[PDB]
């Protein structure tokens, strides 16, 4: 993963605005924990991915993150996706139940347009900001790469790719029971 | 202060108690790194980590730093992180191939065995380089996996393993070709006492069977199937080593967790066909009927932790008496096909990282048991560690050893035991097997 | 508190600029300390509204706010906002002299109009960076919903209310002394 | 180690001299769990917070987690957050409604009343569920407060309280409906010694009289008028306990403290009408004016207080020698018109929340306070407490008690001479009253 | 240093665009450690400034920041940038060998014309996240104060002069081996 | 316990051994700040830092927060920033001017004396005011440098620094004007212990002429250049302080670092000219060839660090033993060209600066060695301290004391005995010189 190719000519203001827009109507689903009408969102061929990062000489660079065939913080189809909106939407689901607090700001959105109409590759930046229980407060940083569809719903896109790049290599938090 | 006897007071097997100042008094922790940490056998990796000469992996044994490396005869030797000079960590990344090591304060020079072969002005400053090399931990491999120890006088790693091996071998004998790590090491940090940990995988298949891991089960099993149709396994047995404080526990017949931790796919390669034949073919001197055997957890004492049918492993780092890093991965036969290389990856991933359904959790449980700790009355009365208490023999047709029901408590009683033994006998002489 | 009901058809280009701006003047009035231009954006019949938050199992989730009549972090009005402003100028209010070092990252904006002509219901997200006397730090998240009308002013708008959504049900901080 | 001579010499009544130490040593705090917040009477908030069957509170006893919740047949019970199992949170929520309570760990099922009532394969596994519940709390009530203490051998809530009670009576016994806790309670983080706040409401009015809340008088005080012509309070008495080291000041015959707190409504409320006639009627017994008492603290040791004249109550959870949690609620007459209520609601927030004009001072000077006990030479002198030495009198013909004037420290010293006799005195046979 | 001087009219949709753009792509050359790229930026002129912050009571509020004849942070040059450019990313620089993984938070741009054509002074608001080694995480706030120049490079901006104001009395981090 | 025994056995200079413990120990740390922190003259800064009178800076002993300030009558007063009616901090702000100190709790005045001279309501409530003021330090001046002393029996400034004198006059007595401080005072967070810090600057040139800062010199060096045509210096000494542990190092006549670091225009101003003629003049007699020196590093023991070429000066402000705050400036000849003034400020940030190229490598190297030591087997084995062993000679013919190569740690280990004399010996009459 090397620094994001944005195209020379920025896309148009209105093209910006909405995927703008879209990023922070997603942060609001999962900020009020509107789990359902978040996953639905996620296209049936999504792949959703958060690769291993690692302390590497700069001679080694090239191995920082981990690979198609290598562990990884998550690795997602359609199907295990939904698998893990049935748990966090479950009463027997502990991690999140009490619910945790958390707030997405996005920001520094770069919009890249693709060979496929409708469909662009966005790069945006976040803090993850996630308060549970008592006194327990974890921040995460880091990117996000999607690639997203144009469609008919609430938000006007639909995500048919996401990589999350965490600025972590040990995770300072417990777990991730948390969505990027 | 913690005298050999008031260290015996601390856990009662008998009687099946537990004092929670075990799992949160300072002072015991200091005293755990030297008579625990200092003198048993950690593991550190596979051998797959490795493989070629130089290549290197940074880890710890303890709160200790360690680089474990690949040598030119192919042994794999272990030392200190730390330059003896002025205490500067010598290998400064995660992993990767080295042909030196340089220390970067001062510029002493080591090769890959740990030596001290170049000090920096020697002729004009000083001394024998062959005395002020990092310390050197004892090495020993099991079947793929390596571990270290630091005591010259403790027992070799076979000996130390004891009647645990046989169940090692489920996870570790199943082909000729033995086993391989998938790349990646998942790590993260949660603040509970490494204790905790160690057991639920030593003895605690109860938190599966119950409360725990109904929502992980639920993530798992197909979306037309709701909770109450999955089946509850009751099935199985419990195994407590003989010496060491090691333990096991494993449902029979009953697959139904597995199947929907590992889905159907890695469920028919461990139970049904000729890999799980020639396993069994393999594992025939133990007697043990192993296609029979439907999800396993282990702890070897005091940190090594595993899971033989859906192969996750992990180490448990110390960091106080109220944290812990897991430091995570998981093995594959190296001759299994590509297709079930890959389930193994994709569920040891939805399930046990950090985002895992099931590992999510076990970290809940445990971060709001050692809060509770901080508590003066909390720590007052002693933990029930009483199940199946009389109940273990070993005289089992089926499993060798120490062998109990599923559900039960007899090899936590024999790992807070042998924490007991370590803690308060400061001589291999009466402590070894 | 439930997730912001955004408009359908988005804010234009040149609302939703105006009132982004306003945010980042209003920002910046704050981490420059500029109080009593700040209190001159508050109208009249401002109320500014900061509930408490709460751990409850989702079966019980309708109780993780504070209602009106319970108490508040902040549940104020223009005289009581006014009061506030006094001791914060003041050179006897101890806990803001030394004053502390702010910075208030506003992102997330969106805007949907009301009944009234030139009047806006605006949701934002913000991360509150608090760093006072020699080593504290304490770090605020949450959301704001706002109620802004057009005034004749610097910033463009003045603001009718205000209702903070703070990330925490224990406050990790010894006090409040900040303006959100 | 402290020696109970040790402990003595920490605390000087007679000299009015207190060593440092005891707000920052690791050693004395852990004392303090045991000897202090071990036997005392903590309060845990009030009868309002579970009017009904089911309704739970979960709060703290020093850092021991707690349950309070109400019984069918009315009553109120106090058991440890605390499964004997393994030490797991039973209850995981803030506060709500239950109809029984399970551990998410293994699956131990327990009632309303703390009782362990279901054990997961206890017929497989196992034993006496009767003896396996979490720790019991004795729970007494004073005039709506809940109070909480471990000891069986510490005196019953109304000897503990003693000729403290008529000063309580004054928040807590104006009307025959009593007093409920408006909705709501805030919780926040200082970092420095209970002590420090305990001592505060306890005996320092002395604080408010001079340079602490200039600003948070500024904030409250109409726009037109300004510091110059803001009223000084200066008549006033403070109130020692007989044992207990409870203490309570206030001010005589100048509103100008409490109008500028909680406005001209309440004000009127609280000394003018029908409803502070009632009040001073029902008070007729203890013989104080209780009509010309305009802003008042109290401390009910160790760790509760509150302001009757404002109606705000804190509890000070300790949290090692240098943090505490605040969690503060405030009260109102059950028949109190709506409009007042509003008013004790709005100015709550606006003094006495974290954000409040007055708090905002108080957690400022604490926090640097504790942070110079960091030093080796801030701990190596005594802090002076001879405020007011020898000038209270026990025949007061106005209030009860050994009273001495406003600005003093005698109740402060009896505070802290009941903290040594508490840490210095094992048995409750000299101990006690 | 005072409230930033904000114009009354803002500025245009597409100017506002091109800046915000030209920011997300430095952060992003930042973020994946294309220093060379990213000093090519650094015009001739360039200074490149973090004044010292200190705790001062209001009456003494002038004082807050060290000046131009005071120590700071940063106070750098052209021919200075470029050693650290050198040694940033030198096989022997250890602070940054292995490297650090960094995450540049870019909101609140504020766009102010100049007397000098295509010249402007932009405020901006940041949050740092800088992950490094095993755990540590050092977290910075703040907001710079730029003059950017249009240029014909591939992020169509060039920086003139930058003055970083750290939200930060005593620094938390052991090092500043990052860029602002 | 930690008798003087026990820590006699810490430190052997005779062989060249730590015990890495020293670094580590919380117990030791406690004694520290007693024996070491608590009687040793410590730096506060210098007297361009308070000019005129009323002038303060708040600053450390320690971590004993104090007040520096400038009195009417010219003197300097150091006072204990606490209060002594309940510990609260009685100058707020880092710096500035006062006419008096008020404490924002009760309002007890101070004038800029710390002389306690107002108590509100004393007449009413109370005693003397002339008893109850913050504690007082010595204070005494060496050429601009203000250090302080709470321990009254302790030898003076003079005696205490004894034959270090004259290398610190290399930097402080070039000319009869003396030195001024470049306004503004950097302060940032390290997490190691201040041994490695202070050790470093006393007798470690060696990382530098190694390892640590290939980076620093390639950032210093001409754009043309590369490190392997930059030179490597090797020539020059290091001294040992006869008594107090104070050390120094210097490069002789090879002024390869000095140019990469200051550039060429200090360098020049240092080593020719009549500024540096002046200089040779002025320090002659002390038998001393100063334009000879070029860069050099110096601790004042326990905590005073400076670069005397460079002008670099800072304190080490312990914060337990896992943690340091340093707090930096940089001093110019008062009499300086405006030109060399600007040289010597922009390269102090440019290398020595939180975010400085020389600065950066430091604290990276120290954080993995407090880090290390958290392991048991990291603690188990002494550090080499051996470099130099035997060859410091007091006959030198080019420099004063006992003198050794550069590249040596006769001065560490007299840094590290002293350290072990002030923790083992509680009288000055057996440690003074
Ligand atoms: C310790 C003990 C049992 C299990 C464990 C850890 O992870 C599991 C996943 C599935 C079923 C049992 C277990
Ligand atoms: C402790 C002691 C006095 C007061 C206090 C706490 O809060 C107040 C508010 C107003 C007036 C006095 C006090
Ligand atoms: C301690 C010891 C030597 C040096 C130091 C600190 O900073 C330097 C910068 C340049 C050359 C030597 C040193
Ligand atoms: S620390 Fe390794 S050479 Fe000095
Ligand atoms: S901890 Fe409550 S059931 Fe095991
Ligand atoms: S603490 Fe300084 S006056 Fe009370
Ligand atoms: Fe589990
Ligand atoms: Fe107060
Ligand atoms: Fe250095």
């Amino acid at each position: 993963f090397k620094t994001f190719e944005w195209p020379s000519k920025a896309a148009g203001l209105e093209l910006q605005n909405e995927i703008e827009q879209f990023y922070y109507r997603e942060a609001q689903l999962l900020d009020h924990r509107a789990y359902e009408a978040w996953f639905a969102l996620l296209d049936k061929d999504i792949h959703y991915f958060m690769p291993l990062r690692t302390n590497r000489m700069i001679r080694e660079g090239e191995l920082e993150y981990s690979g198609d065939q290598d562990l990884a913080h998550f690795d997602e189809t359609h199907e295990t996706m939904y698998g893990r909106i049935r748990k966090v939407t479950s009463d027997v689901g502990w991690a999140e139940n009490p619910p945790s607090r958390t707030r997405h700001l996005v920001s520094n959105v770069i919009v890249k347009e693709t060979a496929t109409p409708d469909t662009f590759e966005v790069n945006s930046a976040f803090i993850l900001y996630r308060n549970r229980l008592e006194r327990q407060v974890d921040i995460f940083a880091g990117e996000r790469r999607d690639v997203l569809r144009r469609a008919d719903n609430n938000l006007g896109f639909s995500i048919a790719k996401r990589t999350i790049l965490l600025d972590a290599s040990t995770l300072l938090s417990n777990n991730l029971s948390m969505f990027f | 202060n913690w005298t050999p006897e008031a260290i015996r007071g601390l856990v009662d097997q008998e009687k099946g108690l537990l004092d929670p100042r075990i799992y949160a008094d300072q002072s015991l922790y200091e005293l755990e790194l030297e008579r625990v940490f200092g003198r048993s056998w950690l593991l550190l990796g596979h051998e797959s980590h490795v493989p070629e000469t130089g290549d290197f992996l940074a880890t710890y044994m303890g709160e200790d730093p360690v680089v474990m490396v690949r040598q030119k005869d192919k042994s794999i030797k272990v030392f200190l992180n730390q330059c003896r000079h002025r205490g500067m960590r010598i290998c400064r990344s995660d992993a990767g191939n080295a042909k030196a090591f340089t220390c970067s304060y001062h510029g002493w020079a080591y090769d890959i065995a740990g030596k001290l072969v170049n000090v920096p002005f020697e002729k004009e400053a000083f001394f024998d380089k062959a005395e002020w090399g990092p310390l050197q931990a004892r090495v020993a491999t099991y079947k793929g996996l390596v571990f270290a120890n630091w005591d010259v006088q403790a027992p070799d790693l076979e000996t130390y393993l004891g009647d645990a091996r046989p169940y090692m071998d489920v996870m570790l004998d199943r082909t000729p070709a033995g086993t391989v790590a998938i790349g990646g090491m998942q790590k993260w940090v949660i603040p509970c006492n490494w204790k905790f940990a160690a057991e639920q995988f030593c003895s605690d298949m109860y938190h599966a069977g119950t409360t725990t891991h109904l929502s992980g089960i639920l993530a798992g099993i197909p979306p037309e199937m709701d909770l109450s149709q999955a089946q509850i396994p009751t099935k199985g047995n419990q195994f407590r080593a003989a010496w060491g404080g090691h333990g096991s526990g494993w449902y029979v017949d009953e697959p139904g967790s597995l199947l929907a931790v590992m889905g159907p796919k890695v469920t028919q390669y461990w139970t049904e066909g000729p890999a799980a034949e020639l396993a069994e073919q393999r594992l025939g001197h133990t007697g043990m009927p192993v296609r029979r055997m439907v999800g396993q957890h282990m702890t070897i004492f005091p940190t090594c932790s595993f899971l033989p049918a859906m192969n996750q492993i992990r180490v448990w780092h110390p960091r106080g008496p109220n944290e812990i890093e897991v430091w995570a991965f998981t093995l594959v036969d190296a001759d299994a096909p590509a297709e079930i290389k890959e389930e193994y990856r994709r569920h040891n991933i939805r399930n046990f990282s950090a985002g895992g359904v099931f590992e999510q959790d076990d970290g809940e449980n445990w971060v709001e048991i050692q809060k509770g700790l901080r508590g003066y009355k909390a720590k007052s009365q002693p933990f029930n560690a009483q199940m199946g208490l009389g109940r273990s023999q070993t005289g089992h047709p089926d499993f060798p050893g120490n062998v109990g029901y599923v559900y039960a408590e007899e090899a936590a009683r024999g790992m807070y035991h042998h924490w007991m033994r370590m803690m308060s006998e400061p001589s291999w002489a009466t402590l070894k097997p």
